[PDB]
C-alpha cells in the first residue's frame, strides 16, 4: 500500500525537496546525499558509503542478523553486491598498493625465472639412448613395405 | 629443513620483540591473491552487471 | 559504566524468565509418546537372547548379521551381475575385451601345446 | 613515524586511524544523537509488530520496497540521453558485438580458405 | 559515541590479544604483557584532553603497524571457525504451531505446558504495550534500552523473543 | 650437475650437444668396431608386451624377470636376483652412454686444438 | 492429429458442465489422460516422418514438443488453484477455457504441414496468452506487459506473413514435404536479404534474441504462474521450432546472414547471465535465465550441423521442464510471503526441508550437471560451435561459469543463511506443491536413460 | 555363435601354461574354484531352466529387406513421387553407412585393448581399414549440413568428380 | 537430561 509519495522520485531541485527526500528515507536532512544528476537514472535515492556489510558491527543486535540491517534502514543501492557472501571492503592489515606491488612482483619474477630456466636446462652427461632394430622402426608403427634407413650402434 | 626449522622453532621462547616483516605478512596472507582477486574480480564483474548490463 | 539501576532489574526479570523457559524444554519420562509398534519374530528373539554377555555366544550375532549382509549385498548382486555378463553382455561382440596374456620364451600354450623357443644363451655374468 | 594508511575503495580507512573519531565537537556529538533518535524510532515500530502475538504474516518494509523500486522502475524516468550515457551505451552495447564479429569473421575466413586449398587437416573429421 | 575511557580500554584489550598471538608462549606473553601494562600506567593521570588525545591516536597508529596479520580468534567469535555454525539448527518457536495434531500428540506435556506461555504472552501483551506508550516521550523513544516491569505480576515489555530465543546447541 | 657450468658459464663449442650427438662418424678411431647384439628377438618382445622405452638392448633380462614374477605369485619378495641382473644390465647401458658423452667431449676439444694449431700459423 | 485435437476440445464442455466444486479435479484428471495418449506419437521411422493427413504431420522434432505441451496443461491447473481459490466460478472456468484453447492451438501449430497454417496457429496463441496476463495478472504493470508482449510479436510476425505468401507464389506450395524436394538455393541479392530477415525476425523475437527481449522480463513477471509456465516452457519454443523449419528454404544465405545474430546470441548470453547476478526479483531472475539458454538454441539453429540440431532439440525440451519448475518453486514462496523480492525470505531450508531438495535439483539441472539432458543439449551445441569456430569455446565456457554462479546464488539467498525473523507464516509445503515439483523433475531425470526420443529428426 | 565372426574378427587365443616357482598356495586358483561353484553353478541352473521355457514357445522375427529403387540420379526434376522413394533410400543407406563406420571403429578399439603394448604395430591393419572407410564416409556425407539430402549429396559428388577430371587433365597437360 | 528439539513439521 505504498503511495507515489512514499517511493523514490526525481532529483531534488529546490532545498525543500531534499528535506522531504531525506525524511522519506529515514535520514537526517544534513546527512542525505543524492547521487550526481548525470542522467544515469539514480533519481533521489540516497548515496551511502561504499562499505561492505561485513564491516558493520557483528555484536550489535540487528533486526536482520545475517544482512546486518535494521527494519526501515535505507538500503544501499548496491546492497546485493555488498552482502557478506560477496565483495568485502573491510580495512586490510597491509596497504592495498603494497599488496598489488608484492603479488605482481612475485608472479612477474617467477615467470621470468622459468623462462631463464627454460633456455638453460639441467641434464645429465649422457648421449642419446640407443634402441635396437633400427631404433624400433617396426615397433613405432613403421611401414613394413618401405625398408627403413639402417641405424647401427656400436659397443662402447 | 628440520635443523633450520627446529632451531628457528626454538627461538620462539626467547623474550625478544617481533619485527613485522613483508616476507612474514606475505606468507601469512597467502600472497594477497585472495585478498585482491576475491575483492577485485567480484567487484568488477558485479559492477558491470548492474551499471552496464542491466541499467 | 556498569548497569544503570533499572538495567540490573530487567536482566534479572528476564534471566528468571529465560531460565524458566529452558526448564520447560525438558521432556517428561514418558515422552516421546511412541504409537504402538510391532516387531518381527526374529527381532524379538535377539532382544532377550543377547542379554547375557557370553562372549562365546555373542559372536554368533556378529556372524549372523555379517552372514546376512554378505548374502544380500555380495552374493545376490554377483549372481545378478554374473548372469547379466555371461548371458547378455558377453553374447554381444567386443562388449568385454581382454588384454591378451603375455607369452614368455619357455611357456606352453594351452590352446595348441606350442612351446615358444627359449632365448639364446646370455653372456652370463655374476654381478 | 609510520606509513600513513592508504585507503582504496576495497580497503576502507580503519576507524581507529580516522581523524574524525577523535576530534569530537558539540555538533558531532549531537549529530549522533539524532541518528540514534531516528534509528530508535524505527527500532520501536518494528518491535511493536514483531512482538505482537496477534500478528501472522510479513512485516512490510518500506525501505526494502523503495530499494527494489529504484533499482528497477525509477531508472528510465530519471534517464537523460547525454554525452555520458550515449558514449557508454555504444562502448558497452555495440563495441563488444563489433569486436567479436571481426574475431569470428576473420577466423572463419582464414579456415575456409585452408579447407578449399586442402591445407587443413581433416583426416578423421566426420562429426560436425 | 564513545568516551575516551572506552576507546582507551578497547585498545588495551586488542593489543594484548594481538600481543598474545605474537608471543604464543604464555611466559613470554606474561613478560611482554606487563611491559605493555607499564606503558599504559604512566599516562593514567594525564588530565590534558589534548595531549591525552594525541597519545591515543599515536597509540592506535602503533597498534596498526604491529598488529598480528592473523590474530587469534575464539571459535564462536565473529571470524572464528565456528561463528554461525549452529544457526542452521535454530528453528523459530512459531513453527510448532504448524505441527500436525498427530505430531503434537507425541509431546502432550510440552505442548500442554506450552499453551501457558501463549496464554501468559497474550495476557501480558496489553500491559506491555500500555507501559511503553506512557513512558515514551512526545517525539518518540531516544534510545533502544527498554524499561523493566514496575509492578508485580507484570512481565518486562518486549520479552517474548528475548526469552524464547533458540538455544545455542539446539540439536 | 657440474658440466653445465662448462657450457653455460663457458664456451659452448667445446661441449657436447645432447640434441646433436653423435657429431663424429661412429667408426672414426675404431678399426672394425663391434656392434651391440640383441639376444631377444622382435617376436619375443612383441609377445612379451614390453613398453617401447623398455624395447632396448637391455631387454631379454626384463623378460626373464617378468616371467619369474608371474611364477612366484603370491611370493612377491622372490625374483629379486633377476631384478638386480636387469638393474645391472641397464646400469652397463647407462655407463656406455656416459662413455659416448666423454668421447664426444674429448673429440670436440681435439678438433679445437687441431684447428687452432693450423689457424695460428696462418 | 484428430485423436488429440478432439479430446482437447472436449475439455471445454467438461469444465463448464461439471459440478461447481469439481472443475479442478475433472479437468486435471482428463488432461492427464490426454497426455498419456500422446506417447503414441513416438512411432517414428528412421527415414520417413509420420504423415497423418494433408493438414498434419509429426516427425521427431514435433513429437517431443507435443508431449511437453500436453504434459504441462495438468501442471498448469495444479499451480493455479491457490490464487484462483477465491474467484467467481464463471471466471475460474473462463481461465481454464483459456488454457485449453492455448493447448489446442499449440498442438496444431507443432503438427501443421503447411506453413501458412503454422502461421495462423502460431499467431493465434497470442490472444489466449495476452488475456491470461492482463486479466489474471496481479500487478498494475500487467497492462503494460501485454502491450509489450503483443506488439513485439506482431512487429515481427506481419513481415513473416508477407514472406510466406511470397514464397508460395514463387514455389507453388508451403507444404513442408513439398519444400523438402522443391527447395531452390537463395541467391545473394538485396531482395533475398530482406526475405531472409522476414522469415527469421518473427522467430527471433519469440526465442527471444538478445536486444528484442525487453518484452520477456515484463510478460514472464506480470503473468500468473500458469501463464509463466506455458510462456517459458513452450511459447518460447515456437520460435525455435519455426527456425528449425524455415531454414530449409534459406540456404546458402544463412552462411553470412547469421553473423549478426550469432554475435548477438554469443555475447547476449554473457550479458543476460550477468544480469542474473544482480536481480532483486526472484521471478525476474528466472526470466532473464531463459534468454541465456535460448541464446544457445539460436546459435545451434544458425550453424546448421547435425550435432547442433540434436543439441537444439534437447536444449528446448530440457529448458522447457527446468524453466517451468523454477517458476513453480518461486511461486510457492510467493503464495506465502506475497512478494517477489529475493532477499525478503531467507534460510527457507530451515522451515521447508523438502522444498529445498527441489530447489537443489532445479538448480543442478539449470547449470547443466551431467548426465542430465540439460547438459546433453548444451554439450552438443558447444561441440558443434567449436567446429564452427574454435574461439567460441571462450564464450561458451564463460557462460557456464556465470550460469553456475547465479543458479547457486538463487539457491543460497533463499534456502540458506538465517531465516527472516518477522516472517512467521511459512506453513509446511502442501501435497499439491510437492507433487507439482515431482511431475517436473521426475520426467526430466528419466529422459537421461533413453535420451534418443528428444534428439530430433537428425538422430 | 551369438555374433558373426567375419564382421567382428578376433585373433585366436593363446594362454600360457602355469609354471609355478613357489610352494605357496596361489589364492586366485582357490577363489576361481569357489567362484565356479557358488556363483557360476547356481547361475547356470537358473539360465538352463529359463532356456527350456524359451524352447517350448519358439517364434521368429525377420530382418527387414528393402528392394532397391531408382536413386536421385534417375529422378526427373521436381518429381516428388520419384524423388521421395530415392530420398528415403538414401537416408536408409546413410544410416547403414553410419553403422559401418561404427563396426570398423569397434574393431579398431578392440584391437588396441587386446594387443596391449603392441597395439601400435599389431593394429596397423585395423587402422588402415579405419582410415579408408572414414575417408569414404567423409567424401560422401560430410559438409552437407543439417538439411542434408540425396540432392545435396549428388551435387557434392559432381563437384568432386569435376575437380578430379580437371586435376587429371591439368596434370596431363604438362 | 533429554531436551525437546524444535523442528519444522515433518508430517507433511
Ligand atoms: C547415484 C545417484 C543418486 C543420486 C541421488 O539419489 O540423490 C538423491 C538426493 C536427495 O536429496 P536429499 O537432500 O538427500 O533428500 C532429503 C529430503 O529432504 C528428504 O529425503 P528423505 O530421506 O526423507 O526420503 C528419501 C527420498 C524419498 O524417495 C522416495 O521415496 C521416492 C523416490 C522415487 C523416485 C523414482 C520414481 C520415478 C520412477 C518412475 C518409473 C518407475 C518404473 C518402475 C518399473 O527422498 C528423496 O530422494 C526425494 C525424491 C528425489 C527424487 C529424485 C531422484 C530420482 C530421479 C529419478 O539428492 C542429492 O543428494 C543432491 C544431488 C547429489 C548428487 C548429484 C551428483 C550426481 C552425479 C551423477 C550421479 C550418477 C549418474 C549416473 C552415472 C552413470 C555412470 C554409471
Ligand atoms: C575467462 C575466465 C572466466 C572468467 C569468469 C570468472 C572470473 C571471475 C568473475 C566472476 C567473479 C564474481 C562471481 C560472482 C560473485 C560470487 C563470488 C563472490 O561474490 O566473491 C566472494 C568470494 C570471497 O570469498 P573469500 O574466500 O575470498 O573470503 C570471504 C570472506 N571471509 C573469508 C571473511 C568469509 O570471492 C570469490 O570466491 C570469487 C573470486 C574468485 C574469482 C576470481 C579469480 C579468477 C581466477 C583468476 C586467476
Ligand atoms: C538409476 C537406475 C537407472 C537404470 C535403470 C535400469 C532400467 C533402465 O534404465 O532401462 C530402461 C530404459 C532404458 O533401457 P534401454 O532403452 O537401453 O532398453 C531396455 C529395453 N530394451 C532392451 C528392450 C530395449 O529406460 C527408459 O527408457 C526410461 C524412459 C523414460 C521416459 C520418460 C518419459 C515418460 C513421461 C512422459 C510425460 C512427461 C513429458 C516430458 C516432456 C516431453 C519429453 C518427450
Ligand atoms: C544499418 C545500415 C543499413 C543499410 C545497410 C548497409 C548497406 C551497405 O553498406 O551495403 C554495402 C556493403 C558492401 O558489402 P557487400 O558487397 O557484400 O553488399 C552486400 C551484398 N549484396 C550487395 C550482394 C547484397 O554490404 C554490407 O556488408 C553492409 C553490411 C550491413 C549490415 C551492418 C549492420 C548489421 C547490424
Ligand atoms: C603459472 C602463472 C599463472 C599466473 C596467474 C596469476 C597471475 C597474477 C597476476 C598478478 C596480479 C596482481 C594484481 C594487479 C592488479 C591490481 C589492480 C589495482 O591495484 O587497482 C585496483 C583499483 C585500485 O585503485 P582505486 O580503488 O581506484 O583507488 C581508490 C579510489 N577510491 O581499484 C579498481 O578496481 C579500479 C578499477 C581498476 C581495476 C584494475 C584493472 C583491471
Ligand atoms: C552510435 C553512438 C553515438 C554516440 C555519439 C553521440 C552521443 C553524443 O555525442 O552526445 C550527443 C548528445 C548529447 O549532447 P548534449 O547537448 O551534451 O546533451 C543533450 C542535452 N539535451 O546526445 C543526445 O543528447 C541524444 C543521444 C543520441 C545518441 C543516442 C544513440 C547512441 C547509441 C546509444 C546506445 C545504443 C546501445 C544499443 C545496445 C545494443 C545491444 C546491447
Ligand atoms: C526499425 C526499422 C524497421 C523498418 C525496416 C524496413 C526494412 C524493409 C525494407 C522494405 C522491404 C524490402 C523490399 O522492398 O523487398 C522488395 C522485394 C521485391 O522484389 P520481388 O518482387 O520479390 O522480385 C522477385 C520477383 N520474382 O521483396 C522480395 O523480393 C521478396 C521478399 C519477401 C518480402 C519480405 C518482407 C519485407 C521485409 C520486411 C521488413 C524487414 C524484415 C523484417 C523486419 C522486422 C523488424
Ligand atoms: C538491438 C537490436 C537487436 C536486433 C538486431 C537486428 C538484426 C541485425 C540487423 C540485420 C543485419 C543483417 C545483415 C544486413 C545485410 C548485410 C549485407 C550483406 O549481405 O552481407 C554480405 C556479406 C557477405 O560477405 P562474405 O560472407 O565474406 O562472402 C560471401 C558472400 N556470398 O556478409 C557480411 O558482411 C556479414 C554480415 C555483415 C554485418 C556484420 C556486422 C555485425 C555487427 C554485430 C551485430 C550488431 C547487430 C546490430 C546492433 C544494433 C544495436
Ligand atoms: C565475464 C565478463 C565478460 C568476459 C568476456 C570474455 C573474455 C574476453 C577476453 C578478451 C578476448 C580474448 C579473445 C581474443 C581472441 C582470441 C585470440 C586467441 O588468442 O585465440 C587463442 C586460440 C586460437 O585458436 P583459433 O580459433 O584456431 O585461432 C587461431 C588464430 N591464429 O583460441 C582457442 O583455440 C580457444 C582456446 C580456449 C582457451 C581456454 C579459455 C580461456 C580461459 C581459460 C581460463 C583462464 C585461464 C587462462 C590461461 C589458459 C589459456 C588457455
Ligand atoms: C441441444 C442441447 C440441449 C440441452 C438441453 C439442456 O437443458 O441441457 C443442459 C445440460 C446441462 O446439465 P448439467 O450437468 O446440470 O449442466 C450444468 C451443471 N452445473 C450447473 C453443475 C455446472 O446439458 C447437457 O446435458 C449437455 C448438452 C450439451
Ligand atoms: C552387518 C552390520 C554390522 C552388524 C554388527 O556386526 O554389529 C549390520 C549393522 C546394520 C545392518 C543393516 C541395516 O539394519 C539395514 C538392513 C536391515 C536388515 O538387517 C537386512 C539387511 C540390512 C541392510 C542390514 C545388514 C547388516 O546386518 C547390518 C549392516
Ligand atoms: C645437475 O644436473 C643438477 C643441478 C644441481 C642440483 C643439486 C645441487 C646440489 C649439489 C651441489 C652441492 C655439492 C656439495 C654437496
Ligand atoms: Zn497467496
Amino acid at each position: 500500500h505504498i503511495t507515489k509519495d512514499m517511493l523514490p522520485g526525481p532529483y531534488p531541485k529546490t532545498p525543500e525537496e531534499r528535506a522531504a527526500a531525506a525524511k522519506k528515507y529515514n535520514m537526517r536532512v544534513e546527512d542525505y546525499e543524492p547521487y550526481p544528476d548525470d542522467g544515469t537514472g539514480y533519481g533521489d535515492y540516497p548515496k551511502l558509503p561504499d562499505r561492505s556489510q561485513q564491516e558493520r558491527d557483528p555484536w550489535y543486535d540487528w533486526d536482520h542478523p545475517d544482512l546486518r540491517l535494521n527494519w526501515g534502514e535505507p538500503m544501499h543501492w548496491d546492497l546485493d553486491m555488498y552482502i557478506r557472501n560477496r565483495v568485502d571492503t573491510s580495512p586490510t592489515p597491509v596497504n592495498w598498493n603494497l599488496m598489488c606491488k608484492h603479488l605482481f612482483g612475485f608472479v612477474a619474477f617467477m615467470l621470468f625465472m622459468f623462462w631463464v630456466g627454460e633456455t638453460y636446462p639441467a641434464y645429465q652427461p649422457v648421449g642419446p639412448k640407443q634402441y635396437p632394430y633400427n631404433n624400433l622402426y617396426l615397433e613405432r608403427g613403421g611401414d613394413p613395405n618401405k625398408e627403413p634407413e639402417p641405424v647401427v650402434h656400436y659397443e662402447i | 629443513g628440520f635443523i633450520l626449522a627446529l632451531e628457528i622453532s626454538n627461538m620462539t621462547k626467547n623474550l625478544k620483540y617481533h619485527y613485522p616483516s613483508n616476507a612474514f605478512k606475505f606468507s601469512t596472507l597467502l600472497g594477497y591473491f585472495p585478498t585482491i582477486m576475491h575483492r577485485l574480480a567480484p567487484y568488477m564483474n558485479l559492477s558491470m552487471s548492474q551499471k552496464s548490463a542491466s541499467s | 559504566s556498569g548497569y544503570t539501576p533499572e538495567e540490573k532489574l530487567r536482566l534479572q526479570q528476564l534471566r528468571e524468565l529465560r531460565r524458566r523457559w529452558l526448564k520447560d524444554q525438558e521432556l517428561s519420562p514418558r515422552e516421546p509418546v511412541l504409537p504402538p509398534q510391532r516387531v518381527s519374530p526374529v527381532e524379538r528373539f535377539w532382544n532377550k537372547f543377547l542379554q547375557d554377555g557370553a562372549l562365546w555366544k555373542n559372536v554368533i550375532y556378529k556372524t549372523y548379521r555379517h552372514s546376512i549382509f554378505a548374502f544380500t549385498h555380495v552374493l545376490i548382486p554377483v549372481w545378478i551381475i554374473h548372469y547379466y555378463l555371461k548371458y547378455h553382455v558377453t553374447t554381444k561382440p567386443y562388449t568385454i575385451v581382454e588384454k591378451k596374456p603375455r607369452i614368455f620364451p619357455g611357456d606352453t600354450i594351452l590352446e595348441t601345446g606350442e612351446v615358444i623357443p627359449p632365448m639364446k644363451e646370455f653372456p652370463d655374468q655374476h654381478h | 613515524s609510520f606509513p600513513k594508511y592508504e585507503a582504496s575503495r576495497l580497503s576502507s580507512l580503519p576507524t581507529t586511524l580516522d581523524p574524525a573519531e577523535y576530534d569530537i565537537s558539540s555538533e558531532t556529538r549531537k549529530a549522533q544523537a539524532e541518528r540514534l533518535a531516528i534509528r530508535s524510532r524505527l527500532k520501536r515500530e518494528y518491535q511493536l509488530q514483531y512482538y505482537d502475538p496477534s500478528r501472522r504474516g510479513v512485516i512490510e518494509d518500506p525501505a526494502l520496497v523503495r530499494w527494489t523500486y529504484a533499482r528497477s522502475a525509477n531508472i528510465y524516468p530519471n534517464f537523460r540521453p547525454n554525452t555520458k550515457t550515449s558514449l557508454l551505451g555504444a562502448l558497452f552495447g555495440i563495441g563488444p558485438l563489433v569486436f567479436w564479429y571481426y574475431v569470428f569473421k576473420t577466423d572463419r575466413d582464414r579456415k575456409e580458405k585452408l579447407i578449399q586449398e586442402g591445407k587443413l587437416d581433416r583426416t578423421f573429421n566426420i562429426s560436425y | 559515541y564513545l568516551t575516551h575511557q572506552q576507546k582507551v580500554l578497547r585498545l588495551y584489550k586488542r593489543a594484548l590479544r594481538h600481543l598474545e598471538s605474537w608471543c604464543i608462549h604464555r611466559d613470554k606473553y606474561r613478560y611482554f604483557a606487563c611491559l605493555l601494562r607499564a606503558r599504559f600506567d604512566e599516562h593514567k593521570n594525564e588530565k590534558d584532553m589534548v595531549k591525552a588525545t594525541q597519545l591515543l591516536r599515536e597509540a592506535e597508529e602503533e597498534f596498526w603497524h604491529g598488529q598480528h596479520p592473523q590474530p587469534y580468534i575464539f571459535p564462536e567469535s565473529p571470524g572464528g571457525t565456528s561463528y554461525e555454525r549452529y544457526e542452521c539448527y535454530k528453528v523459530p518457536e512459531w513453527c510448532l504451531d504448524d505441527w500436525h495434531p498427530s505430531e503434537k500428540a507425541m509431546y502432550p506435556d510440552y505442548f500442554a505446558k506450552r499453551e501457558q506461555w501463549k496464554k501468559l504472552r497474550r495476557e501480558s501483551w496489553e500491559r506491555e504495550v500500555k507501559q511503553l506508550q506512557e513512558e515514551t516521550p512526545v517525539g518518540g523513544p531516544r534510545t533502544e534500552a527498554l524499561p523493566p516491569a514496575r509492578k508485580q505480576g507484570d512481565l518486562p515489555p518486549l520479552w517474548w523473543h528475548i526469552v524464547t530465543r533458540p538455544r545455542e546447541r539446539p540439536m | 650437475g657440474a658440466h653445465l657450468a662448462r657450457r653455460y658459464l663457458g664456451d659452448a663449442s667445446v661441449e657436447p650437444d645432447p640434441l646433436r650427438m653423435p657429431t663424429f662418424p661412429p667408426d672414426y678411431g675404431f678399426p672394425e668396431r663391434k656392434e651391440r647384439e640383441m639376444v631377444a628377438t622382435q617376436q619375443e618382445m612383441n609377445d612379451a608386451q614390453l613398453v617401447l622405452q623398455q624395447r632396448d638392448y637391455c631387454a631379454h633380462y626384463l623378460i626373464r624377470f617378468l616371467k619369474c614374477k608371474r611364477d612366484s605369485f603370491p611370493n612377491f619378495l622372490a625374483c629379486k636376483h633377476e631384478r638386480h641382473d636387469w638393474d645391472y644390465c641397464e646400469h652397463l647401458d647407462y655407463v656406455k652412454r656416459m662413455k659416448e658423452f666423454e668421447r664426444e667431449r674429448r673429440l670436440l676439444q681435439r678438433k679445437k686444438r687441431r684447428e687452432q694449431r693450423e689457424a695460428d700459423m696462418a | 492429429m484428430l485423436k488429440y485435437i478432439i479430446p482437447t476440445i472436449m475439455l471445454m464442455p467438461l469444465t463448464w458442465l461439471s459440478k461447481n466444486n469439481m472443475i479442478w479435479v475433472n479437468s486435471t484428471a482428463h488432461s492427464l489422460l490426454i497426455s498419456f495418449t500422446s506417447l503414441l506419437l513416438m512411432n517414428q521411422f528412421g527415414d520417413n516422418s509420420l504423415n497423418f493427413s494433408l493438414l498434419f504431420f509429426s516427425d521427431s522434432l514435433s513429437t517431443p514438443l507435443l508431449i511437453l505441451t500436453m504434459w504441462l496443461l495438468p501442471l498448469m491447473l495444479m499451480a493455479s488453484q491457490h490464487h484462483l481459490s477465491k474467484e467467481n466460478l464463471t471466471r475460474k472456468k473462463l481461465f481454464i477455457t483459456m488454457l485449453i484453447s492455448l493447448q489446442l492451438f499449440l498442438i496444431m501449430t507443432f503438427t501443421a504441414m503447411e506453413l501458412i497454417l503454422f502461421y495462423i496457429l502460431f499467431e493465434a496463441t497470442l490472444v489466449p496468452t495476452l488475456i491470461i496476463i492482463t486479466r489474471w495478472g496481479n500487478q498494475t504493470e500487467r497492462l503494460n506487459a501485454g502491450l509489450y508482449f503483443l506488439f513485439y510479436t506482431l512487429a515481427g510476425s506481419l513481415p513473416l506473413l508477407v514472406a510466406l505468401i511470397y514464397i508460395q507464389n514463387t514455389v507453388g506450395s508451403l507444404n513442408f514435404l513439398m519444400l523438402q524436394y522443391w527447395v531452390q538455393p537463395v541467391h545473394n541479392s538485396w531482395s533475398n536479404v530482406f526475405m531472409w530477415l522476414a522469415c527469421m525476425m518473427a522467430f527471433m523475437v519469440k526465442m527471444p534474441l538478445y536486444g528484442l527481449h525487453l518484452w520477456l522480463p515484463k510478460a514472464h513477471v506480470e503473468a500468473p504462474i500458469a501463464g509463466s509456465m506455458v510462456l517459458a516452457a513452450v511459447l518460447l519454443k515456437l520460435g525455435g521450432y519455426g527456425m528449425l523449419r524455415i531454414t530449409l528454404i534459406l540456404n546458402p544465405m544463412t552462411d553470412f546472414m547469421a553473423y549478426p545474430f550469432i554475435m548477438l546470441s554469443l555475447w547476449g548470453m554473457i550479458m543476460t547471465s550477468s544480469i542474473c547476478l544482480r536481480q532483486t526479483d526472484l521471478k525476474s531472475l528466472i526470466a532473464y535465465s531463459s534468454v541465456s539458454h535460448m541464446a544457445l538454441v539460436i546459435v545451434a539453429i544458425l550453424i546448421q550441423t547435425p550435432w547442433s540440431y540434436m543439441g537444439a532439440t534437447a536444449l528446448m525440451i530440457a529448458h522447457g521442464l527446468t524453466s517451468s519448475m523454477l517458476f513453480c518453486l518461486a511461486n510457492s514462496n510467493y503464495e506465502r510471503i506475497h512478494s517477489r523480492t529475493m532477499i525478503l525470505a531467507r534460510g527457507l531450508q530451515t522451515l521447508l526441508p523438502l522444498m529445498a531438495t527441489w530447489w537443489l535439483l532445479a538448480s543442478l539441472t539449470n547449470l547443466a550437471l551431467p548426465p542430465t539432458i540439460n547438459l546433453i543439449g548444451e554439450l552438443f551445441v558447444v561441440m558443434s560451435t567449436f567446429s564452427w569456430s574454435n574461439i567460441t569455446i571462450i564464450l561458451m565456457g564463460v557462460n557456464m561459469v556465470i550460469t553456475a554462479l547465479y543458479s547457486l546464488y538463487m539457491l543460497i539467498m533463499t534456502q540458506r543463511g538465517k531465516y527472516t525473523y518477522h516472517i512467521n507464516n511459512i506453513s509446511p509445503s502442501f501435497t499439491r506443491e510437492n507433487a507439482l515439483m515431482s511431475l517436473h523433475i521426475l520426467p526430466l531425470l528419466l529422459l537421461t536413460l533413453n535420451p534418443k526420443i528428444i534428439l530430433g529428426p537428425l538422430y | 555363435d551369438s555374433w558373426d565372426k567375419d564382421v567382428y574378427p578376433e585373433p585366436p587365443r593363446r594362454t600360457p601354461a602355469p609354471s609355478p616357482q613357489t610352494s605357496l598356495p596361489n589364492p586366485i586358483t582357490y577363489l576361481t574354484k569357489a567362484f565356479d561353484l557358488l556363483v557360476d553353478r547356481p547361475v547356470t541352473l537358473v539360465r538352463e531352466f529359463i532356456e527350456r521355457q524359451h524352447a517350448k514357445n519358439k517364434y521368429y522375427y525377420y530382418h527387414r529387406e528393402f528392394r532397391r529403387v531408382p536413386d536421385i540420379t534417375e529422378c526427373q526434376e521436381k518429381d516428388v513421387l520419384c524423388m521421395f522413394e530415392a530420398e528415403m533410400q538414401w537416408r536408409r543407406d546413410y544410416k547403414v553407412d553410419q553403422e559401418i563406420v561404427n563396426i570398423i571403429q569397434e574393431r579398431l578399439k578392440a584391437c588396441q585393448q587386446r594387443e596391449g603394448e603392441s597395439h601400435r604395430q599389431n593394429c596397423a591393419k585395423e587402422l588402415e581399414q579405419f582410415t579408408q572407410v572414414v575417408k569414404a564416409y567423409q567424401d560422401r556425407y560430410h559438409d552437407l549440413g543439417a538439411h542434408y539430402s540425396a540432392r545435396k549429396c549428388l551435387a557434392k559428388q559432381k563437384q568432386r568428380m569435376l575437380a578430379e577430371r580437371k586435376a587429371a587433365k591439368e596434370a596431363a597437360a604438362a | 537430561k533429554r531436551l525437546f528439539i524444535i523442528k519444522p513439521s515433518g508430517f507433511y
